């Protein structure tokens, strides 16, 4: 019959709520780096959401931050995926 | 049944804003790096066959403008909608080149009754922005 | 070496940000409803982020408020997953 | 990748199932949340999670639970599992007698303060108004 006008949506953010965002001047974003890599190796693949947890991962995991400055230095980042989907989403 | 009709004749728009100088009243820096990203968005979603629109610098008033306009186009044979957004933020803001603005706003646009073209559509909202200034201090394995 | 602190954590809210979440005085809440019952038949079969988009569709399609007061009668609503989750979520 | 699940026991489930408020809360009881606390605690039983159903807690007593859990000892359990059933607003949970931050009671968990739950997956479902907006929905 009907569905909530804010169905469908997905909010792809690049880091948990409260937190900074992590930008490398020569690589780009942490967080769109590591997405456009999961993109371009699971689209055929994977679904959506499965595509964003391997983005999860990889900005957990692989990325952490280097600063002279001491209260910047060491620093971690984890993406968050808030999805209003109500469907499997596939680029295949 | 449980899995989103892609089978469109186009997968639709993927809309970068690109957000890199913004104007000395803001405070913000320069954002470095962040051209990368927007040419890395570009031939990503180029293979995932999106009508790629890259726009630079924009003021919060060209956003929502662009927003709107991009609101109301008919997207009838489309199978999606993708907005990426590389700025400045806070907890639900975004900033043009000029100040903030809110994300609600932005995307009110695309709701399923404002965006009738869009309707049970998949709209992908993408966010390389600042949530707040507190910082992940992790913990070791 | 370090994963971020808020990593591994999955919200499964009832409702859009901002939205009232609604309970029917017999059946349950809608959220909850849909949620034991997709649990149910796909636990065995599916990740839990496909479970949970498919609770996304059953609280946004089947459920429909009815109400005396028309401020609060035929209205929808649509859960929101927020995914900070590194891996795949297998109940097997 | 995927997590491992596969620990001697699945995790914690535990059910916080909020129905009668102090009327000086300003909130009507939840009617059918019964329903759903029993519901939750068969669905979880067939999962084989350790489900604690606790009832009508203070905001005071479900941030004393919170502690009190995430100070056991997770190693041998797969993943938590945690389920808060009550009224609600927008990063807000509600105690029998006044609301609680969502962001205070899942810091207990957090990666540097639940050493044994590090790794594992922390699900938590919450059943909550997180506003006063109505979905006027669209016809299709």
């Amino acid at each position: 019959h009907k569905i909530p006008v804010e169905a469908d949506f997905l909010y792809a953010y690049s880091t948990a709520p409260g937190y900074y965002s992590w930008r490398n001047s020569k690589d780009g974003s942490w967080f769109i780096q590591s997405l456009c890599a999961m993109l371009k190796q699971y689209a055929d693949k994977l679904e959506f959401m499965h595509i964003l947890t391997r983005v999860n991962r990889k900005v957990a995991t692989e990325f952490e931050s280097f600063s002279f400055d001491a209260t910047f230095h060491a620093k971690k980042q984890i993406p968050c995926i808030v999805s209003m989907l109500t469907k499997e989403l596939y680029f295949y | 049944d449980n899995s989103y009709k892609m089978d469109y004749p186009e997968m639709g728009l993927c809309i970068i804003i690109n957000n890199k100088n913004f104007h000395k009243s803001t405070g913000m820096t320069s954002r470095s790096g962040t051209d990368v990203d927007a040419a890395n968005l570009r031939e990503t979603f180029r293979n995932l066959k999106y009508e790629v629109r890259n726009k630079n610098d924009l003021t919060r008033e060209e956003i929502v403008e662009l927003m709107r306009d991009v609101s109301k186009e008919d997207h009838s044979k489309r199978s999606s909608f993708v907005c990426v957004l590389l700025s400045h933020g806070e907890e639900g803001i975004i900033f043009g080149t000029n100040g903030p603005v809110d994300l609600k706003k932005i995307t009110n646009f695309f709701r399923g009754d404002r965006c009738r073209s869009l309707t049970g559509k998949p709209k992908l909202f993408i966010i390389q922005a600042c949530r707040g200034t507190e910082l992940d201090c992790g913990i070791e394995t």
